[PDB]
């Protein structure tokens, strides 16, 4: 995230860290994702794409730091995998963007809310809020595009949605913002989701309630004036969500 | 990879 502030995950309690277990025993962060109910994490499907095995991914709930433990965290196998049949992958941008993970602690539980970790609302079908909206996103990523380390605190930032029309100015990105997708950022074009926020939430409050509208996808920079993050458009998915969920 | 994912890898 460039700019905004650190957080906990008391302020972001649906907030899923998904690493990837090195044949070494290496251990490193992948991406964010979502706690949408007890047992499903949504995230984006590059994430995995290249590494498509649901044993090689633990994710941690309750979890404020990247690599070291915070209390009240809980721990997860992925019990199964998810991938958008869908997915490309472009010169520029990713399509059908999206994934699920099945949690299953090795005790066999899943996730159980508490002052650190809560579900969030996914929105109704094609109920997006009206651009202009201040929304939330939250992450590991970058401070800066050209950092090389993480920050070790998770943060979070407030952007605005952007209007289809604004987003597809070619001075923006064109004809690569489709319908499926969202653009957000800040009017002043100081803050934005960077590398390492990927596959976590666009928050906004949609009709009294905390809603996720977005999943963090792609966008050219970080925080570079004219181009916007772009984000899953989460409320465009609804169908395939619950065929999988539903089991 | 595409040039503007935010993916930690690329
Ligand atoms: N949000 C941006 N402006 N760029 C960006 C960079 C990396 C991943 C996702 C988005």
């Amino acid at each position: 995230i460039i700019g905004g502030e650190f957080t906990t995950i008391e302020n972001q309690p649906w907030f899923a860290a998904i690493y990837r277990r090195h044949r070494g025993g290496s251990v490193t962060y992948v991406c964010g994702g979502s706690l949408i109910s007890p047992c499903w994490v949504i995230s984006a499907t590059h994430c995995f794409i290249d590494y498509p095995k649901k044993e090689d991914y633990i994710v941690y709930l309750g979890r404020s730091r990247l690599n070291s433990n915070t209390q009240g965290e809980m721990k997860f196998e992925v019990e199964n995998l998810i991938l958008h049949k869908d997915y490309s992958a472009d010169t520029l941008a990713y399509h059908n963007d999206i994934a699920l993970l099945k949690i299953r602690s090795k005790e066999g539980r899943c996730a159980q809310p508490s002052r650190t970790i809560q579900t969030i609302a996914l929105p109704s079908m094609y109920n997006d809020p009206q651009f202009g909206t201040s929304c939330e996103i939250t992450g590991f990523g970058k401070e800066q595009s050209t950092d090389y380390l993480y920050p070790e605190q998770l943060k979070m930032t407030v952007v605005k949605l952007i209007s289809h029309r604004e987003c597809q100015q070619p001075h923006y990105y064109g004809s690569e913002v489709t319908t499926k997708m969202l653009c957000a950022a800040d009017p002043q074009w100081k803050t934005d989701s960077c590398q390492g926020d990927s596959g976590g939430p666009l928050v906004c409050s949609l009709q009294g309630r905390m809603t996720l509208t977005g999943i963090v996808s792609w966008g050219r920079g970080c925080a570079l004036k004219d181009k916007p993050g772009v984000y899953t458009r989460v409320s465009h998915f609804l169908p395939w969500i619950r065929s999988h969920t539903k089991e | 990879c595409p040039a503007y994912s935010a993916y930690l890898d690329c």
